[PDB]
């Protein structure tokens, strides 16, 4: 049997979602910031952004909301989980005590239904009648908002039209009123419905459906006195409402596809927009009073701002001061000035706050791959002292050569199809201002393998590969009888008319005298999605198949055998002559190579179904699992008949809550994985006494810690899928058991209160706190 | 409770014909002191009569009945309710506006399967059958049943979906992980 | 230019320039979500033949 | 005599067993076989069903052709047998 | 857009599902042929296709004045051999005149049995008999995942009753012929709901 323990390091950095508005007090302006299950909520202060508290939710952020019905003298918060648990929650606090009451939860799941491609939506009415929710294709649940009832019965209604690509309620509407762009056979329309509470169903909307840009992504809905909505294209930008249509199709907007959007003035009058280069816009609503006192728009304008990170969401907060959410990037506090510089730009940065996600690959004292296209980065992590490297292109591997005293980076830059013969880069980047580069022999990516200086982080060499060829997997290692330490790279032909690779090299390198020598090129036919050093041979995966190369004193890779039972090989570790191959579609499995046979054999195989994201051997016997689901799952050998012995058995299962990219090596060993949100953490083999007093410990600590929104714990850390849902086993929840130390000392008693247990290699102990407190303490010095 | 209904329970270890058997042949034990084996029966001639008495208005008006085709429009696991359609071939005097007439008609039935206890949720108007073929009027009612049941089809997850196998095929297709086999 | 005028809550916000919550044992709730548990198929068809029984 | 027919103009979500309980009411049945596309692993909305009777075909297309399923109207026809 | 352009997504956004892949050709194509052992043949089996997990292929037999019918489970590898698990004599006790239109389905969630409808153009009796037709159904327990410690305990060449039991019955439906709603049917976990044409019966099999 085995057991785990998982421990964050670096809490999520990554902003999903932004809201302002009057949480704490009616009187204070505040800032609420999503950080995955992270809710941290400030106060807009003289000095900025006074911190008042961060919560952890027992569950990932999809839905954060603020909305004031009638009758309260301060904005509630509603929050929905990614396991669909809804809550409405009121901040309280009696002089120095702070306390976050839960007005009203519960899960709004549904066995049926399939969840949207475009995600949970989560919208409120203006005049707080109800909250909207999309969570499935085919259904509009709504929970009406009445405070004189024991419970908010929510129910369905049916949306004929199965793929909605975004909605929101409409401002000034007599009945509650969703507006919403959705996609059918036919192309992109905008629909309204008026949403009966008594009938429980749709009623015809206000204005008649509208034909949209075949790429309209998010409606806009415009407080009064306009009213109406705004449907942002990636040519066009429309305003409707009834009788009214007005289209502009600015030039500026083209480039790239609007992705976040921001009300500056209550009015509706200016708004916010960030697409995914970075830019920001200022939408502009040009009115005209009406003699009868109503205001209509006369116009819509454009105009471009300057630059920030790539927004995931942006939030203005006053005095010109906008905050940036950056998901792929750092995230700002931005100035807005009438007065243009240098650049012509009205964008000046007032404070940068570092992101390390998404940590797409990572080193080890710890170096990742974090960010995306212009905030691509590399990042420094030992004792938390964060060292940033700017690369401003995308990262996409990482090695380290410790006899060369460097680093191998992949990355990809963007470059543009002109007017002349080839294409240029948009941005200067790493890959464009190195020391000395070179290029292969024998919008578009362009990629390169950059050799970094281990101590400046300078880059030294460059190496640009072939007119279409992408870079997939990286090693540093020395092969058979040859001393030399060779940078190896794996390789795929991405060709702009087919869909799957069926050409690919393995080409070995040798950085000397600050530059990089092409040693030897093999030939394959696919993509190499992943290469490890094994005793002295490369393993590497093509496609489906998982091949071995010997490398001959003639400098050249012949292969050596083949195992051809996989769909999508994407992910090789290995101990000894045993492999674990991770599969992007089935699982994971257990191959051996036998020396005296000179072929792989087939030992075992996870036979669950399983969306892989990363691999890691634990020891000769536990493989470590993490999938799309956001779940770690631990196979192990079956402990016999063949068939026994050919079935790996997931004895392990937690809700991790994390998308896991890269893993790397009282507690025994350490294997470090870097996530998507740019979440560090820790993962450990326990023995089975220790698990077992642990284990005592949570179910001790969930009953006298509390969760907001009255999510259980149990429940958040269970294995979830859409296949199936069961509770963690042989895991252990690090940050839930460190947090005993932050209890006041009378709940520690109630903790550890008519505990004994303990079964230290034997018998039975007596646990006080102090007992408990050396216990975690020890725990503590893990990470 | 109720006469429509009908339940049987039977255990084994080693209304309709059960033959319980294990892989090779034995038709195991037959008692009731492990497998479980459930039967509750629903009576469409008593549904039928029981709605026309207490649910129609023309049920005054109506004679006696022939044929009927049952649809099922909904199975709901949650609740246990199974949602069904009952086409009625009928005889039937007429409004005062006599002589008896042939005519066809919906009965939306909702079958409760933890009480066993039917609720009627529609009663359909009387719509007279003209010169129109036995088989014209049952395709005519399936037809309906397609109808509506595409009209409330709401799409379900992965992972709760009924397979269905069945070869007189090209190919076969394991969806999930994007693999063919060519027959 | 339309970037003057932007939006002013308190001029005393940034002309100048986080504590975990652990909850400790405190529980007082209000109300509760929960789902209707009837079929939209059968929930609509309820509807209309009970608005039938109403036609006097 | 044995009669085959061509029925089109359906909706893709139309199954093989529907168009069993549509057009088994006119008469026996001996092959139904809806067409379905490899690649998508969903109907072309176009097939054949073999009637064991020629009149109970003749009756089946009679009141079947030109008429609305699932909003379509359906094309029902005869075909070569030759 | 380009499978390498699309997994690129996947490592940038946490966001891998298969309703993304959707749009793209099979990953994996592998011919009957080159996976079917030789010594089937002269069998003549009928492939069905895949269970829900792909770990099975399954395929049945037609063979012969009545007919008798089998179920197979097929261990599948990718490339390798198809591995014969579990072979099933379908519709036992039953003697059938008439070549069956069967269908193997499986449940929404309960991966531990499946059901085989198998139904005849029209009834007999030697004489095709116009106003019947004959159902058949079977409802079998599929092989054990893993190693089964009431499996262990044999004295023969077996399988306990959780993993290895059997279920028949057959019944005579008139016109108009009740409609397969396979769907439906088997909408809850357990129950087969049966139009016998007279009454819709609840069967729900379960192993304690
Ligand atoms: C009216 C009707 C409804 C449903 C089915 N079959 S099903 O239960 O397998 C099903 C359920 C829902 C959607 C689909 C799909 N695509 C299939 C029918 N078979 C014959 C019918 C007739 N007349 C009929
Ligand atoms: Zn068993």
């Amino acid at each position: 049997m085995s057991y785990n323990y998982v421990v964050t390091a670096q809490k999520p950095t990554a902003v999903n979602g932004c809201v302002t508005g009057h949480f704490t007090s009616a009187e204070d302006l505040n800032l609420l910031i999503a950080k995955n299950t992270r809710l941290e909520i400030y106060v807009v202060t003289a000095e900025g952004l006074r911190p008042v508290k961060e919560v952890g939710m027992y569950g990932k952020i999809a839905v954060m909301e603020l909305f004031r019905p009638k009758g309260e003298s301060k904005d509630l918060l509603f929050i929905l989980t990614a396991k669909y648990n809804a809550c409405i929650l009121e901040y309280k606090q009696s002089g120095e005590s702070i306390d976050i009451i839960t007005r009203a939860h519960g899960n709004v799941q549904d066995r049926i239904g399939r969840p949207s491609e475009t995600g949970i939506i989560g919208i409120i009415d203006p005049e707080c009648r109800m909250i909207g929710l999309r969570l499935y294709d085919g259904l509009f649940k709504v929970i009406p908002l009445d405070r004189d009832n024991k419970e908010l019965k929510a129910f369905n209604i049916r949306l004929e039209e199965l793929h909605v690509i975004d909605v929101k309620f409409l401002y000034g509407c007599q009945a509650p009123t969703i507006c919403f762009v959705y996609q059918d056979p036919q192309g992109r329309h905008v629909k309204t419905y008026e949403v009966s509470l008594r009938e429980k169903e749709f009623n015809k909307g206000p204005w008649k459906q509208e034909n949209v840009e075949a790429e309209a992504s998010m409606v806009i809905a415009v407080p009064e006195p306009f009213g109406g909505a705004i449907i942002i294209g990636q040519e066009s930008i429309t305003y409707h409402n009834g009788d009214k249509y007005l289209a502009i199709a600015p030039p500026i907007i083209k480039q790239s596809t609007i992705v976040c959007h921001n009300r500056v003035d209550p009015n509706g009058s200016r708004y916010l927009l960030g697409d995914m280069e970075g830019r920001l816009f200022m939408l502009l609503l040009e009115k005209e009073e009406q003699m009868d006192g109503t205001v209509t728009l006369k116009d819509l304008r454009v105009e471009l701002l300057g630059e920030t990170s790539i927004a995931e969401c942006l939030t203005y907060l006053d005095n010109g001061v906008v905050f940036v959410g950056s998901r792929l990037g750092d995230s700002q506090l931005v100035k807005l000035n009438v007065d243009s510089n240098e650049q012509g730009s009205y964008v000046v940065a007032m404070e940068t706050f570092t992101n390390l996600g998404p940590i797409v690959d990572m080193c080890v004292q710890l170096v990742t791959c974090s960010g995306a296209f212009k905030e691509g980065s590399l990042r420094i992590i030992r004792n938390l002292h964060i060292r940033t490297v700017p690369l401003y292109e995308s990262p996409r591997k990482i090695c380290y050569q410790e006899v060369s005293q460097c680093f191998g980076v992949l990355s990809s830059r963007i470059e543009v199809q002109d007017t002349s013969g080839g294409t240029t880069a948009l941005r200067p980047s790493a890959s464009t201002q190195a020391l000395s580069s070179s290029v292969s022999s024998s919008e578009v990516e362009v990629h390169n393998l950059l050799i970094i200086d281990q101590h400046t982080f300078e880059v030294l060499h460059a190496h640009q590969f072939l007119q279409n060829e992408y870079a997939l997997s990286l090693v540093s290692c020395k092969l058979g009888k040859d001393p030399n330490t060779y940078f190896i790279v794996g390789t795929a032909m991405v060709y702009p008319e087919e869909a799957e690779p069926k050409q690919g090299r393995i080409v070995v390198f040798q950085y000397s005298d600050g530059k990089l020598q092409t040693v030897a090129e093999k030939e394959v036919k696919g993509a190499v999605y992943s290469m490890v050093e094994f005793n002295g041979k490369l393993l590497a995966s093509i496609n489906s198949t998982v091949r071995l190369y010997e490398w001959t004193t003639e400098k050249e890779l012949r292969t050596e055998c083949n195992h051809y039972n996989n769909i999508m090989a994407l992910y090789l570790k290995t101990k000894g002559d045993f492999i674990l191959v991770g599969d992007l579609m089935r699982s994971v499995l257990l191959l051996a190579y036998k020396p005296m046979e000179g072929n792989f054999e087939e030992i075992a195989r996870d036979f669950n179904p399983n969306w892989m994201s990363a691999v890691e051997i634990l020891d000769d016997d536990n493989f470590l699992g993490a999938e799309n689901a956001f779940n770690l799952f631990v196979c192990q050998k079956d402990s016999t008949t063949d068939e026994e012995r050919q079935h790996l058995q997931e004895v392990g299962l937690f809700h991790l809550g994390e998308f896991v990219n890269v893993f790397c090596h009282p507690t025994q060993g350490s294997v470090l994985f870097g996530t998507v949100n740019g979440m560090i953490g820790l993962v450990t083999s326990l023995s089975e006494s220790w698990y077992n007093l642990l284990l005592d410990m949570q179910n001790r600590l969930n009953k006298v810690i509390k969760s907001v929104g009255k999510i259980e714990h149990s429940f958040w850390r269970s294995f979830h899928t859409e296949r199936k849902t069961e509770p963690a086993t042989g895991f252990i929840d690090g940050d839930l058991i460190e947090s005993f130390l932050d209890i006041s000392r009378p709940k520690m008693q109630e903790v550890v209160a008519n505990l004994q247990y303990d079964d230290g290699s034997g018998m039975k102990r007596e646990a006080t706190a102090d007992d408990l407190i050396k216990v975690v303490e020890e725990l503590t010095r893990i990470h | 409770e109720p006469g429509y209904v009908n339940y049987t329970k039977l255990y084994y270890v080693l209304s309709l014909p059960f033959v319980v058997t294990d892989l090779r042949g034995r038709n195991l034990r037959p008692m009731r002191e492990y497998l479980t084996v459930e039967q509750l029966t629903l009576d469409f001639e008593y549904v039928i009569n029981e709605v026309i008495r207490h649910d129609a208005t023309w049920g005054h008006q109506f004679c006696s009945f022939s044929d009927y085709d049952i649809v099922i429009l909904e199975v709901c696991p949650e609740t246990n309710q199974v949602l069904i359609n009952i086409g009625l071939l009928l005889l039937a005097f007429p409004s005062p506006t006599l002589r008896p007439k042939t005519y066809h008609t919906s009965l939306k039935v909702a079958w409760d399967l933890n009480t066993g206890i039917f609720e009627t949720v529609s009663v359909g108007d009387l719509t007279e059958v003209k010169g129109q073929t036995s088989g014209s009027v049952w395709s005519s009612y399936r037809k309906s049943c397609v109808d509506m049941v595409m009209k409330w089809l709401v799409p379900e997850s992965s992972g709760r979906y009924v397979n269905r196998m069945t070869n007189e095929l090209k190919v076969l297709a394991d969806s999930e992980r994007y693999t063919w086999i060519v027959l | 230019d339309f970037l003057k005028g932007l939006p002013v809550y308190n001029k005393s916000n940034f002309s100048r320039f986080p504590s975990v919550y652990l909850p400790t044992r405190e529980y007082p709730s209000e109300q509760i979500i929960v789902t209707e548990k009837t079929n939209i198929l059968l929930r609509y068809l309820h509807q209309q033949w009970d608005k039938k029984n109403a036609a006097k | 005599g044995r009669m085959r027919l061509y029925v089109g103009s359906l909706h893709f979500n139309i199954t093989e067993d529907m168009l069993r309980g549509i057009f088994e009411p006119f008469g026996r049945i001996e092959s139904i076989q809806l067409m379905m596309d490899s690649e998508t692993g969903r109907s072309k909305g176009y097939g054949f069903i073999t009637f064991s009777d020629s009149e109970c075909a003749k009756k089946a297309l009679e009141q079947l052709n030109g008429f609305e399923l699932a909003g379509r109207p359906m094309k029902v026809g005869h075909v070569t047998e030759r | 857009e380009h499978v390498l352009k699309q997994l690129e997504r996947v490592k940038i956004s946490g966001q891998l599902s298969p309703r993304l892949f959707r749009k793209l050709p099979p990953r994996v194509c592998v011919s009957l042929k080159n996976i079917v052992d030789e010594d089937f043949l002269y069998a003549g089996h009928i492939f069905l296709g895949f269970s829900k997990c792909g770990r099975y292929v399954l395929s049945y037999t037609s063979s012969s004045s009545f007919y008798i019918y089998h179920l197979y489970w097929w261990e599948f590898n990718v490339h390798s051999k198809l591995k014969l698990v579990r072979q099933v004599r379908l519709f036992q006790d039953e003697e059938i005149y008439s070549d069956l239109y069967l269908t193997v389905c499986e449940w929404p969630s309960d991966a531990s049995k499946v059901i085989v409808f198998g139904f005849n153009t029209r009834s007999a009796n030697m004489m095709s008999d116009e106003n019947h037709r004959d159902i058949y159904v079977s409802t079998v327990a599929v092989p054990p995942p893993g190693r089964c410690a009431a499996c262990q305990d044999a004295s023969r060449a077996a399988q306990c009753l959780r993993h290895g039991f059997m279920l028949h019955t057959k019944y005579q439906v008139v016109y108009p012929f009740p409609t397969f709603q396979p769907a439906f049917q088997l909408k809850k976990d357990q129950v087969v709901l049966l139009n016998t044409s007279y009454s819709l019966v609840a069967c729900a099999v379960s192993v304690h």
